[PDB]
């Protein structure tokens, strides 16, 4: 009755190029789990009992009622042919809207505590508070925190900026010290209330709430009747937000952000190894009932493992099969002499004896040969494999 | 760490949140006050004014949101639902005297409900009367007050001040803008250092001002004429209570001749009784009393000596023979006379 | 240890802003509080341990001189050593350092001051960290600024002298200093972020108080470029000139002193405020740090001083804020109030003074009203004259009765340019021009 | 010459200058040691132009700094000294008689006050054991090493509790409250404001001073007025601890010299510039004290009432030298 949680997942991105398709991408496999089984159990954790989900048809098939949480999902079949964005997408669920809402996304990972953000956007009544990581070229973006460093006060992104920056010299005089930050990374947990998508209703120019959004919000919370108004139309920016907000400056910004800890998204390939080599620590604490290997896999080598070795269910194994901190799936045939270090595997993969990976992926139906000395790829679906080649930079193809 | 003299007043931080241990989705207390809670450690206190507005505002929203249970009435529902809440107000910060008079008679009216009406005709009636309550008990209270008041101001007068206190600075502007020309001084004390609010409204209002701080009060006495306070509340055997420190002005200017008044409102009279400025107060965070020194520090790591405690208390009480003058809504009396009057 | 510290001392203004009155005066010896200007300087440098010092004048550098040598500071027993180098060919600061790298007189780190400056800043920390700073490292940083941290709004800060300045967070590290005149929008270029990583810092709360640090090398780098004249050119062309140069410049920043300097009416008026309430506590019109017989002061309440042998009427009334000279006389039922007044002047009857500055040998006629006016040495005003804000009156001028002039009002002994005298303007038997505008 | 020289014009501007860590004693030490010099060196006549010198030199020392007593005490005691040998060695008071053992015997005088000023504190700290028992609260304010020895003394056998005021703004009661509390003995540490609160379960209270005046009236720091009624108000007793070089032949006439005035810095910051223009800060830093309310006086030689005080005053300086 005072936050409704929207959870967003459609479409994918230029990194991802067989997977977002190929295979579901709230489904996609980290850790032998979904991946958006991640930030709903957060959801669950916190105690939250109401959870709108907008997705495909496709995805809608591939996830019916089979999972065994709480939480009664609301499945909304957004339309499959458009081009859609969050602006859009939230202007379609409005009449279901009726508190304050909380965007999520499903390619978000992270660990940290959300008591902290919800009580900064308690607290200070402020109309938005998003998250923000220390970085770990793409025009990047500068943002400019007041010295307590609570209070966003700028920011601007490299695109549109040719050689330089330009400051009104209004701000300084209300707060003298600014401090400027570049590299950081944005999370989506945006964290409005009601009066923005009412705003936004009327107006169509928005799409994108990123990009277009947040960057007209805090270039208008600063001016008042003078510079907004003074060097500078109700009835031509279809009833701006200022004349909206009417109750007992008023629109103001906070940003809360951490330096120790782990908050990434899974949208580019780089960071899958990442995230699939770290989430066993997280899952260690998380379901402290999970084995490493799962109960129905037909394991042999029970010697040559490294760390967790990762193993899906109903997984046939051969002896000798050293395994190094590597991730399996299910229904996967393994044969003897086999040596498999710091790669990744998930369903219907066969391997043949005498085989040595290193570094790489393998996808579905997938049949290893003998002798096959791999060092770093992908992998394609539905192939079979020869000895030798493969590269990280020079990645099969297939 | 507790001094043995005040180990019974309980000591709390304001680094021990409350908030981790339950659910973002809030069930088990309303929202609204669980907002209000959270700022009651940060600010929002001034004299049990805006406090009493705020716990009054937040009373009635949960009230706009109610169900009437199929086999009972409100009357005994709402009774028994609001107590876990204030309960866990009070949890978070202790309470003021004005505040449990409010609760007495938000409680008096519930009970006098009957079930003839209907619930939208109780809850329409419910905010009519608070309504009533607030605009009757507060803002001609003071407008009252400040007509009073009006008449022992002079030409040429200078009166002091402490600390903040809404109800002074209107009188004070309300009587520069009559027409009145004088000119004040002002007294802060550390660790809150609250005088500034009161030095920057006189100074926007046009008024002159000096500004010194509590150590010094001796020194500038023999040129003020009149002492002005304000007050937390009123005890029946007529002391006043107020922020530590009041009973020193009184007790210095009563030694330099100098005549002392206090201005409060009629709903502040307690049914306490005590007779020493003690035992029954509040303790606050000892950190603040850290001096910011800039270099060397002192009193850093506080807790690794063996024997060494600090103390912080919030108020005190002043015996009515150091009061000459008291101004409510009703007038001007005695200080010795206020309980037969008031009581009724 | 080092040798001993030695400061430069510029004595001359090289600025057309002070011109209506230092035809006649050079703009060092003009009295504030009843003391020259240039006694301020001598006694903050000697305050903080300079065992030498160098002064340099060139306009009417005799008076300058005669002023030196009665001075406590030429005495035997002075620890601080004055030595006088004039000449008739300085123009900027440029020519002073061409002359000083010349001449080969500074061994080691030294201070360069201007000659208008206030303040009771002790340098040893800042000394400290810039010689550990040059020892770490091999002439990377040959300065070392000094600034005030204050808010944007005090009356101490005048449009034209408002900096920004970008520095970096970790260590105090000039890399953008601009002036903001009549600009409503400040710009820095791209590629000071992409350098660094976690600190860009911005800054509009800082007041400069003109006192460097510096290393015999910038000497030198004022010889190469003839083309430098003031500070301000040599920062610009060393922060923008980055192959490799003079490396780094560095800034301190204080929280609890003070320091200032005077360079226009507004400045001199706020000046004389803040040194009168006592903000620079160690030297103040009681204290009598110059030992002259002549000058002394009795502190009493509401910041009240008075020198010897002064006589008052009766009914005269003084509010605060007041210093009266030697030898004043002040007639009856008054009204005075946060004004100075110099030693040997006589006042009439029903007269209001204002936030006005009166200086020595200045006689007023009874029945007169003025607010915010300055009048120079032995001026004279007749009866029923009425001054409105800001005004000014050089030497000798007179002011006949019965007029009322406006505000802006300029009058100087001397023609416009440099002819009878208008009744309307000057008064009935009044001797003076009307300069007109600033 | 020339050194004599030097060390005045170096003593008159350290003292100007406000001054450093130097304690009573130190000044006094000082003071005497610079006297004993002067006499010494720049050949005299006769005793004439021996007391002329001195009160030259004294009234310019004085003069430098007004708020510091104790070198005009060191020059008046010397001045009496003086007088006593010329009075000894002669047989209408005249000083142009010429002799020769009168600097020897003025010189073995001033190292005879040197030996006794050294052993002064131990006296006063001896006498800690007859007025502190066990089970007892005592308040104090500021921060004086002469409390700090008479604490110390007597804790070594019995237990009590002690309290201290921060006296603001300088807020000094944390460096004794720190030592006291590094010797094993209970503390507690409040703001200025809750005096009054908490008078009523005080037993004694025990302060230090900076001068004492003739009618024995008290020149103590800011806050000790109203610490001094307060107790006033319950019957309880006041004790003040001082030495016998900080009496002074003056009397309370006029008080323009008598407090000192510091810059506003430590009141209000410099960062509120919008209002700062119309505002007034007074920030004084002694305090007077009327002598009705002390209760006794420890110095080395025992306890005394406050008007036992003025004997002392008649057999310790001339009457003549009371004005420089």
């Amino acid at each position: 009755m005072e936050f409704q949680a929207v959870v967003m997942a459609v479409g994918g991105g230029s990194r991802m190029t067989d997977l977002t398709s190929s295979i579901p991408k709230p489904l996609l496999p980290v850790g032998n789990k979904p991946l958006i089984w991640y930030p709903l159990n957060l959801l669950e954790r916190v105690g939250f009992e109401e959870v709108i989900v907008v997705t495909t048809r496709d995805v809608q098939k591939a996830l019916c009622a089979e999972f065994k949480m709480k939480m009664k999902p609301d499945i909304v079949c957004i339309p499959d042919d458009a081009d859609m964005g969050t602006a859009d997408s939230l202007r379609y669920i409005y009449p279901k809207l009726k508190t304050d809402v909380l965007v999520l996304s499903c390619d978000l990972i992270t660990d940290v505590a959300l008591h902290e953000v919800v009580d900064l956007f308690r607290a200070y009544d402020a109309s938005l508070a998003m998250l923000m990581r220390k970085g770990q070229v793409e025009q990047r973006d500068f943002i400019g925190v007041d010295s307590t460093g609570k209070r966003l006060l700028f920011m601007a992104n490299e695109a549109d900026l040719d050689e330089e920056l330009v400051i009104k010299g209004s701000i300084l005089q209300k707060h003298p010290r600014i401090r400027f930050h570049t590299g950081l990374v944005d999370a989506h947990l945006y964290c409005l209330k009601k009066y923005i998508v009412d705003f936004l209703m009327e107006n169509g120019s928005i799409t994108s709430i990123r990009s277009e959004l947040i960057p007209y919000l805090v270039r208008k919370q600063f001016s008042s009747a003078s510079s907004q108004q003074g060097q500078e139309k109700k009835e031509l920016k279809s009833l701006d937000i200022y004349s909206f907000i009417k109750e007992a400056s008023q629109v103001r910004c906070y940003v809360h952000i951490m330096k120790e800890g782990l908050c990434s998204r899974v949208s580019t390939l780089g960071l899958y190894m990442e995230a699939n080599r770290q989430v066993p620590k997280l899952l260690s604490a998380l379901c402290p009932e999970e084995p490493p290997v799962h109960s129905s896999a037909q394991i042999v080598s029970k010697h040559l493992v490294g760390v967790d070795s990762l193993i899906g269910p109903e997984t046939q194994i051969g002896e000798k099969s050293s395994i190094k901190r590597s991730v399996i799936g299910s229904s996967c045939l393994i044969k003897d002499r086999v040596t498999i270090t710091n790669c990744l595997l998930m369903n219907s993969v066969t391997v043949e004896e005498g085989s040595n990976i290193q570094g790489s992926v393998i996808c579905n139906n997938a049949v290893i040969e003998k002798g096959a000395d791999i060092k770093d790829c992908l992998i394609g679906s539905g192939q079979r494999i020869e000895a030798k080649a493969k590269r990280v930079n020079e990645v099969i193809v297939g | 760490s507790k001094v043995s003299l005040f180990s019974h007043l309980p000591q709390y931080s304001r680094q021990n949140s409350l908030t981790q241990f339950m659910s973002i989705p809030s069930s088990v207390i309303h929202p609204a006050m669980v907002r209000l809670g959270l700022q009651y450690s940060q600010g929002l206190v001034s004299g049990s004014n805006a406090r009493c507005i705020a716990l009054l505002r937040a009373l009635q929203q949960v009230i706009q949101d109610y169900t009437t249970p199929p086999n009972e009435e409100l009357s005994r529902d709402l009774v028994n639902k609001l107590k876990p809440y204030m309960s866990f107000l009070t949890q978070c910060r202790p309470l003021s005297a004005s505040m449990h008079n409010a609760i007495k008679f938000l409680n008096k009216e519930i009970t006098s409900v009957g079930s003839s009406k209907r619930e939208e005709e109780a809850k329409s009636e419910l905010r009519a009367a608070i309504d009533r309550y607030v605009q009757e008990k507060i803002v001609l209270a003071a407008q009252a007050i400040s007509r009073f008041a009006y008449q022992k101001i002079s030409n040429g007068d200078v009166i002091l001040v402490y600390g903040c206190s809404s109800l002074v600075s209107r009188i004070l502007q309300e009587a520069w803008t009559e027409g009145r020309r004088f000119r004040v001084v002002v007294v802060d004390s550390r660790p809150w250092l609250e005088g500034r609010h009161t030095l920057r409204s006189l100074v926007h209002a046009g008024v002159p001002a000096s500004y010194l701080l509590i150590p010094a009060a001796s020194y500038v006495l023999p040129e003020v004429s009149k002492v002005l306070l304000g007050a937390h509340a009123l005890l029946a055997n007529g002391s006043v209570m107020s922020r530590v420190g009041t009973a020193q002005l009184a007790l210095v200017a009563r030694a330099h001749n100098v005549p002392v008044l206090v201005c409060c409102e009629t709903y502040k009279f307690c049914e306490r009784v005590q007779t020493d400025a003690f035992v029954s107060n509040e303790l606050d965070d000892p950190d603040d009393l850290q001096c910011k020194r800039g270099e060397h520090v002192a009193l850093a790591n506080w807790q690794n000596h063996a024997s060494l405690r600090l103390l912080n208390l919030v108020y005190d009480v002043t015996p009515p023979e150091l009061v000459d003058l008291v101004i409510t809504e009703l007038g001007m009396i005695p200080c010795s006379s206020v309980p037969v009057v008031l009581r009724v | 240890p080092p040798p001993p510290l030695q400061a430069v001392l510029v004595a001359d203004s090289f600025d057309r802003r002070f011109f209506p009155i230092s035809k006649d005066q050079p703009r060092v010896l003009l009295p504030l509080a009843n003391v020259a200007l240039i006694d301020y300087t001598l006694e903050f440098l000697t305050a903080t341990g300079v065992q030498e010092t160098f002064v340099f004048c060139c306009w009417k550098a005799a008076q300058i001189k005669e002023h030196l040598l009665k001075s406590k500071w030429c005495r035997p027993t002075s620890l601080n050593v004055v030595r006088i180098i004039t000449s008739e060919l300085y123009r900027s600061l440029g020519d002073v350092l061409r002359d000083v790298d010349a001449k080969a007189l500074v061994r080691s780190d030294f201070l360069l001051v201007y000659g208008d400056v206030i303040s009771n800043i002790n340098i040893t920390r800042a000394l400290e960290e810039h010689r550990l700073r040059r020892k770490l490292e091999k002439n990377v940083s040959v300065m070392t600024m000094i600034f005030k941290e204050s808010s944007p709004s005090h009356p101490t800060r005048c449009h034209e002298d408002n900096v920004v300045v970008a520095v970096d967070s970790t260590t105090n590290r000039v890399l953008h200093f601009q002036k903001t005149q009549g600009l409503r929008r400040f710009a820095f270029p791209l590629s000071l972020f992409q350098g660094s990583s976690d600190g860009v810092e911005v800054r509009y709360d800082l007041l400069d108080c003109h006192i460097s640090i510096c290393s015999p090398q910038v000497a030198q780098l004022f010889t190469d470029n003839f083309d430098y004249q003031t500070r301000d050119d040599f920062v610009r062309g060393l922060l923008v000139n980055e192959e490799i140069l003079g490396n780094q410049i560095h800034m301190h920043v204080t929280a609890k002193e003070y320091g200032a300097r005077v360079s226009n009416l507004h400045m001199y008026s706020a000046v004389c405020a803040d040194v009168i309430r006592r903000w620079v506590y160690p030297l103040t019109p009681e204290a009598n740090f110059t030992d002259s017989t002549t000058q002394s002061c009795t502190h009493s309440r509401h910041n009240i001083y008075r020198g010897p042998e002064v006589s008052l009427g009766h009914g005269s009334i003084l509010e605060e804020n007041v210093l009266l000279g030697s030898g004043t006389v002040i007639g009856s039922n008054c009204f005075i109030t946060n004004s100075v007044i110099g030693p040997g002047c006589h006042i009439g009857d029903n007269v209001v003074l204002d936030q006005t500055y009166l200086w020595q040998g200045v006689r007023v006629a009874a029945g007169a009203q003025i607010h915010q006016s300055l009048l120079c040495d032995n001026a004279e005003v007749k009866e029923r004259v009425t001054l409105k804000p800001r005004s000014v009156l050089t030497s000798q001028v007179v002011v006949g009765p019965n007029i009322t002039l406006p505000e802006g009002s300029v009058i100087s002994l001397h023609p416009p340019d440099a002819k009878g005298y208008n009744p309307a303007e000057v008064g009935a038997a009044g001797k003076g021009y009307l300069w007109k505008a600033a | 010459g020339s050194e004599l020289s030097e060390r005045i014009e170096s003593f008159v501007e350290t003292l100007k200058r406000g001054g450093g860590p130097r304690s009573s004693e130190e000044m006094a030490r000082e003071t005497l040691g610079l006297l004993r010099q002067i006499i010494t060196d720049h050949r005299w006549s006769n005793a004439g132009e021996l007391m002329e010198l001195i009160r030259r030199e004294g009234r310019r020392m004085t003069a430098a700094q007004p708020s510091e007593t104790t070198v005009g005490n060191m020059v008046r005691r010397v001045l009496k000294i003086i007088r006593e040998e010329y009075g000894r060695l002669h047989g209408n008071e005249d000083f142009s008689f010429h002799y020769a053992q009168l600097q020897s015997n003025i010189i073995e005088a001033i190292n005879e006050l040197l030996v006794e000023l050294e052993g002064t504190m131990e006296n006063i700290a001896a006498q800690a054991l007859e007025h502190i028992h066990s089970n007892e609260v005592i308040m104090t304010i500021g921060f004086s090493r002469t409390v700090e020895a008479f604490l110390k003394e007597a804790a070594r056998k019995r237990k009590f509790h002690v309290i201290v005021a921060e006296c603001a703004p300088f807020c000094q009661g944390h460096e004794m409250a720190v030592n006291l509390s590094k010797a094993g003995i209970e503390t507690t540490v409040m703001t200025d404001a809750a005096i009054f609160a908490v008078m009523s379960r005080v037993n004694k209270v025990i302060i230090g001073t900076k001068t004492i005046l003739a009618n024995g009236a008290l020149r103590a720091v800011t806050g000790t007025h109203t610490l001094a009624l307060a107790a006033k108000h319950h019957s309880t007793p006041l004790i003040v601890c001082a030495p016998m070089f900080k009496l002074s032949p003056q009397f309370p006439n006029e008080e323009d010299s008598f407090h000192k005035f510091v810059a506003p810095e430590e009141v209000l910051p410099f960062t509120e510039g919008d209002i700062l223009e119309k505002v007034s800060v007074h920030c004084p830093v002694f305090d007077y004290v009327p002598p009705e309310l002390i209760t006794l006086f420890i110095s080395n030689i025992g306890g005394n009432a406050p008007s036992y005080i003025y004997r002392l005053m008649s057999e310790l300086y001339h009457p003549d030298d009371h004005v420089l």
